[PDB]
């Protein structure tokens, strides 16, 4: 179980660690989070009480270093870190958690929620979404572009998705127009999970990092994303037994966490109708179909 | 974005642009069967490509034989007109192609948008306006050149005759859309006006009858007419 420590606490925030938060006051004695579990993929995120503009945060993988938040005044916000100096950060962690100035990360020993929701998300593919090679964790917020928003305007501080077009000529073969807009089955399997994505892990990879940037930081850019790889493989004819399983239960997750208050923002309309009700996967999708039902029939 | 009365002389400006109407692509009767179930038989259809400017009207013929073993043949007529409006442009040399290209039906505009992908420069345009194209197959001579194909062809005709010697393109297309109004409300009356007189005829190498400016005027009024007589007869005005 590992730690990510802050420097000190100057000013009022909500601070998120992945589905969890707590709201820390003003210059509160508060010096970090402890007992992260190892294995996955974390996000640490912020939302300051006087400006709730700018949701924002930090991917990171406690297995590729040691990380701080420490308050950039100049700046104005909370940065992530790495120290260097291991003996360093481990005398810093201790003399916190012996005066008990950290929080604990709170996980339920039932609940594999954290893992249903980044199975497939590594770090790795993180880094290349978000570049910044200099640092080991990846910076987010809610006004970040994608790639593909730009080409329809700071490359640096973009979120590069795998860009997908329903109707471009990546997506549809000379000579089988009709067959490849209709059934989208050569531009899911041949052209994206073949040609760029080299498996469905890190295809459903992407997908979920989409969408929980899209939930924790209202990045509109992430949500466009997540319905899109959604669409296209609803809309395949072709799809591998193994990947349509595997996708009605990471949606299901992500529908089971998702708040009720926040469906109207962050679901289309369009894309689950399609998706539930009329494409060639309209019947594959037993679970996801039940809780959209049960939780928002409106929507449907 | 959309071709409605706001933006409707930009139809006869010098940007070459084209109509595209596919409403007598998929053409069917529908019968009974000996069992006493329904049926239907396909007859042969037509792409009406018009550019409003010139009165050009490519005439893609479709024949039966284009939906044999097809299925979902409503849907497949849209991407078939779709596949031979792109064959049509990319048959014109360049500074021949349009620029635009405006579908009558919505329901056209991804069909042609996708394969139009090798032209981002071409625009794909929907339109408010209800025009009466449907009403092509009741000009005689469009009729009989579609019933007799035996193959896939496309017929070449000015739907203007020699008009724009003498009026402009403007008001070639607004009597086109009125003679095809007419033709659409009441097919019998307006052939009547059209014939009436056996004085007038129709050239070989044309599609309607030799009016006159003056005779013009007169045909032109008496379809108005008849649209509000028919615009009567189906409301009680
Ligand atoms: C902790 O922050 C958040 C948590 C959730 C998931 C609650 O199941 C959604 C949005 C958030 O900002
Ligand atoms: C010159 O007159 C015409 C020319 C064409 C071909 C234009 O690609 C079609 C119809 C016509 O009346």
């Amino acid at each position: 179980m590992n730690t990510v420590p802050f420097t000190s606490a100057p000013i009022e925030v909500t601070i998120g660690i992945d589905q969890y938060s707590f709201n820390v006051k003003e210059n509160q004695p508060f010096h970090g989070i402890k007992d992260i579990p190892i294995g996955h993929v974390h996000v640490i995120h912020f939302q300051h009480a006087d400006n709730s503009s700018m949701r924002y945060g930090y991917w990171f993988d406690c297995r590729m270093g040691n990380f701080y938040i420490q308050y950039d005044p100049k700046d104005g916000l909370y940065k992530m870190m790495e120290e260097r100096d291991g003996a360093k950060f481990e005398n810093i962690v201790h003399n916190f958690k012996e005066r008990q100035m950290m929080v604990s990360y709170p996980k339920i020993d039932e609940d594999d929620t954290w893992y249903n929701l980044t199975e497939f998300v590594q770090m790795d593919k993180i880094r290349k979404i978000v570049r910044k090679d200099e640092n080991q964790f990846s910076y987010v917020d809610s006004s970040m572009t994608t790639v593909q928003e730009n080409e329809l305007s700071d490359p640096a501080h973009s979120l590069n998705y795998t860009v997908i077009n329903f109707k471009s000529r990546e997506a549809i073969r000379p000579g089988h127009e009709m067959e490849d807009f209709l059934d989208k089955s050569y531009y899911l399997n041949t052209v994206m999970l073949q040609g760029i994505f080299k498996n469905s892990s890190n295809y459903f990879g992407e997908l979920q990092f989409a969408f929980l940037n899209a939930m924790f930081f209202g990045n509109y850019g992430s949500s466009l994303q997540w319905h899109a790889m959604i669409e296209l493989i609803c809309s395949s004819a072709t799809v591998p037994k193994h990947m349509l399983d595997k996708l009605d239960e990471i949606l299901y997750y992500q529908i089971k966490t998702l708040p009720e208050q926040y469906s109207d923002i962050l679901l289309n309309e369009r894309v689950w109708n399609i998706c539930l009700y009329s494409s060639f996967q309209k019947n594959s999708l037993h679970n996801t179909e039940k809780i959209m039902e049960n939780k928002y029939p409106e929507l449907l | 974005g959309a071709m409605n009365s706001s933006n409707y002389a930009e139809l006869f400006n010098n940007d070459i642009k084209l109509f595209v109407d596919d409403t007598n692509v998929y053409r069917v009767t529908v019968h009974k069967t000996f069992e006493g179930n329904v049926a239907t038989k396909a007859i042969n259809g037509c792409i009406f490509t018009l550019n409003p400017k010139t009165g050009h009207l490519f005439l893609k013929i479709i024949h039966t034989s284009v939906w044999a073993g097809q299925k979902r043949l409503s849907q497949l007529a849209k991407w078939k007109t779709a596949e031979e409006v792109s064959a049509l442009v990319r048959s014109l040399p360049k500074e021949e192609q349009p620029k635009q290209i405006i579908v009558t039906r919505k329901a056209m505009l991804d069909p042609l948008e996708v394969h139009m992908l090798d032209f981002p420069n071409i625009a794909i345009r929907p339109t408010e306006l209800r025009l009466p194209f449907s009403a092509a197959m009741s000009i005689d001579k469009l009729s009989d050149v579609v019933m007799k194909a035996t193959e896939p062809q496309m017929v070449l005709f000015n739907i203007y005759d020699d008009w724009l010697d003498r009026i402009s393109s403007y008001t070639a297309f607004s009597r086109l859309t009125l003679l095809l109004r007419a033709l659409k409300t009441n097919e019998e009356s307006a052939k009547m006006i059209l014939l009436s007189d056996p004085t007038i005829t129709i050239k070989s190498y044309h599609l309607w009858p030799s009016f006159t400016d003056e005779q013009w005027i007169t045909i032109e009024s008496q379809m108005r007419d008849l649209i509000l007589t028919e615009y009567g007869r189906k409301y009680n005005v």
